[PDB]
């Protein structure tokens, strides 16, 4: 995250850190005790699928304080329409091997109904994006979890204000075009979380952009509302052998 | 009332029904109050709420 602040410990309790062989991979969002939503592109270069770990309750990466909970990722589910190396359909549903324990520091973000998300949440101007990604374009990643408030643009206005992949109906833009404030590499897969009448909801996934905080460009986010029914159906399904699963979309 | 305007007055989710009928619903871990619109937590850790802040104003 570029131009944000530290998320005070316990104030981003749905935030997930994904690790591969102990190394930082991506962020993700907890949506109940065994399910995490992330970005499909996070897994384009995984070689050993059995070394993916999800960490909940994480805040400061330089210390252990006992609120952290690690879990093996048993399944990575990606829609059939996603093509590795590309931007569209950038979503993954991750099944943890064992539930996390909900605590003051570990709490799921609500996955909203589609209509509610489309008719109501989509018009809430500002939302929060978070992660341990780069603090600057071409710079070091964060040791403490950062968060940033960003405004959402209608796609017509994003295209008009920007100055290369399309912005499809499975995406939306959010942030600033003055180079001050953005999500960045390493924040990929993390939450874009929207507040409505006292509760927070998952509306986007940190997905892509032209560099980070590039003047004349906005951050791009996977439009989660398009995937609600797809997600809900997979969460009611029985696990299958083999970590990676491609599932038909729609 | 209709769900496309002002969320049907619902705090959370809204269904339109045949006629001038609307039903509000709440996410798992919440229940709908007798006002027909508000949602109250039924568990310690409902989704989308931040315990340290909820306690900070309890
Ligand atoms: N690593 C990886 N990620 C994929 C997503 C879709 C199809 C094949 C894939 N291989
Ligand atoms: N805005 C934005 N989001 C990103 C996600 C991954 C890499 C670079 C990015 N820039
Ligand atoms: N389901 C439920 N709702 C409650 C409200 C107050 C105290 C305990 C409760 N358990
Ligand atoms: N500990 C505890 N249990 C609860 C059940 C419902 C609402 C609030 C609650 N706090
Ligand atoms: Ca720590
Ligand atoms: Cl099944
Ligand atoms: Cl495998």
């Amino acid at each position: 995250i570029v131009g944000g602040k530290v998320c005070p410990k316990g104030e981003c309790p749905w935030q997930v850190l994904l690790l591969v062989n102990g190394a930082q991979l991506c962020g993700g969002t907890l949506i109940n005790t065994i399910w995490v939503v992330s970005a499909a592109h996070c897994f384009d270069k995984i070689k050993n699928w059995r070394n993916l770990i999800a960490v909940l309750g994480e805040h400061d990466l330089s210390e252990h304080d006992g609120d952290e909970q690690s879990r093996r990722v048993a399944q990575v589910i990606i829609p059939s329409t996603y093509v590795p190396g590309t931007t569209n359909h950038d979503i993954a549903l991750l099944r943890l091997h064992q539930p996390v324990v909900l605590t003051d520091h570990v709490v799921p973000l609500c996955l909203p109904e589609r209509t509610f998300s489309e008719r109501t949440l989509a018009f809430v101007r500002f939302s929060l994006v978070s992660g341990w990604g780069q603090l600057l374009d071409r710079g070091a990643t964060a040791l403490e979890l950062m968060v940033l408030n960003v405004p959402r643009l209608m796609t017509q206005d994003c295209l008009q204000q920007s100055r290369s992949p399309n912005i499809t109906e499975y995406m939306f833009c959010a942030g600033y075009s003055d180079g001050s404030k953005d999500s960045c590499k390493g924040d990929s897969g993390g939450p874009h979380a929207t507040h409505y009448r006292g509760t927070w909801y998952l509306t986007g996934i940190v997905s892509w952009g032209q560099g980070c905080a590039t003047v004349g460009h906005f951050g791009v986010y996977t439009r989660v509302s398009q995937y609600i029914e797809w997600l809900q159906k997979l969460m009611r399904s029985e696990p299958r052998p083999g970590v990676l699963l491609r599932a038909p979309f729609p | 009332l209709i769900c496309v305007n002002e969320n049907g007055g619902c705090e959370q989710y809204c269904s339109d029904h045949t006629g001038t009928k609307r039903s509000c619903r709440c996410h798992e871990g919440y229940s709908l109050l007798a006002d027909g619109v508000s949602c109250t937590p039924t568990v310690e850790y409902p989704c989308g709420k931040i315990p340290i802040l909820e306690k900070r104003n309890a």
